[PDB]
């Protein structure tokens, strides 16, 4: 037989870790990989406590009246599985964890020969401002920053799940042009054909 | 694994197509 | 008194709506409201299941190894209130309802009379760019898109929860500047004190 | 509640530096 008290100890554990990962502040590098890591113990244990709560019910007999339930959820939970392979290959892709840390639907990115640059993006615009500061020296869209380790690209890449749209450096503006001191705006523009 | 992501990506855009197609009368009228 | 059967009917509800929380696309307007409100309900099923638990481990006997667990949820679920309460000052203080909808950690605002503008933004960063496309007319930052209803201010203002940042338009790059036809590019300077 | 939110954030703040410092070894392990 299986006991009841696993159920209520995992749906305890669950929402320990549940409310845990509501109030994750997520600024530094380390505080995201905190909160994914604690949200896929989340996920884990949700598919525990599912699958133990109709084990429960198919060994008492009443699974009947929850079998659309049950299937709906490991349909959905089939579909976050994809998704999460998705999301590998969006890290493998852009050469980058970053995917996996940010939930962005975009990644700015280029390749130089120390480093491959991959900042979040909300969505495909016809332009892209990359804010470079020197001496930390770094790049910054949206206020998500990447530290400096080589020049910029003439062509820079806006990666998704399923498109690719590449953007052409067409303008360098210097702290003579805008009157901001120590910042470079590089501004790209789409790609068309 | 090429073929399938071409397969994902029309039908994820085309169910939230519909999704908002079917909703857009009861989005109204929350707001 | 308390029947088991629906901490499991609670269970699977809670799985159903963590579920489908976990594969709604954040793209537009009415998919950020729908994920917000699954996630509201997230929330209240959790702290269902969780007080249920709690309530049949106290009427069989056997909560004591578990009150420590049980605190913390309710001492995590608090702070998950609180910071509930300063999403929606936010939502005062910005005019707007782009703090609840995004969970971005700043906003980017300035007032017209006629639209409050607010933008999501990731970090205090020295400058900030808004590009601005006519005709749809729309105001970006970071590919987050405002829909245009009036001018610039010489002053924009970042919010937090704690913090304010004020910036001063610097600089003003027309087509003629950059060479991207039909997009205007408004830099901000932030102003020390 | 201007009060509370000026209590509120520096012991936020502070909370999760002193949570940095304590978990900078750990998380020198994991790298």
């Amino acid at each position: 037989s299986l006991p009841f008290g696993w159920l209520i100890v995992g749906v305890a554990l669950l929402a320990v870790f549940q409310s845990a990962s509501k109030i994750i502040t997520l600024k530094k590098r380390w505080q995201l990989a905190l909160s994914k890591g604690v949200h896929f113990v989340c996920n884990l244990l949700l598919l525990f406590v599912t699958v133990y709560s109709h084990l429960l019910l198919v060994a008492a007999g009443l699974e009947a009246p929850f079998l659309y339930l049950y299937a709906l959820v490991y349909f959905l939970q089939s579909i976050n599985f994809v998704r999460i392979i998705m999301r590998l290959w969006l890290c493998w892709k852009c050469r980058s964890k970053n995917p996996l840390l940010y939930d962005a639907n975009y990644f700015l990115c280029w390749h130089t020969n120390c480093y491959d640059y991959c900042i979040p993006y909300n969505s495909v615009t016809s332009s892209i401002v990359i804010t470079s500061g020197d001496g930390e020296h770094d790049y910054q869209i949206g206020g998500y920053t990447e530290k400096w380790e080589s020049g910029v690209k003439d062509c820079v890449v806006l990666h998704s799940y399923f498109t690719s749209d590449y953007y052409q450096l067409y303008s360098t503006q210097l702290s003579t042009d805008t009157g901001v001191e120590h910042v470079t705006f590089f501004i790209y523009n789409k790609i068309v054909d | 694994f090429s073929k399938l992501r071409e397969q994902l990506g029309p039908v994820t855009q085309e169910f939230w197509d519909n999704l908002e197609k079917e909703t857009e009368g009861l989005r109204q009228e929350m707001s």
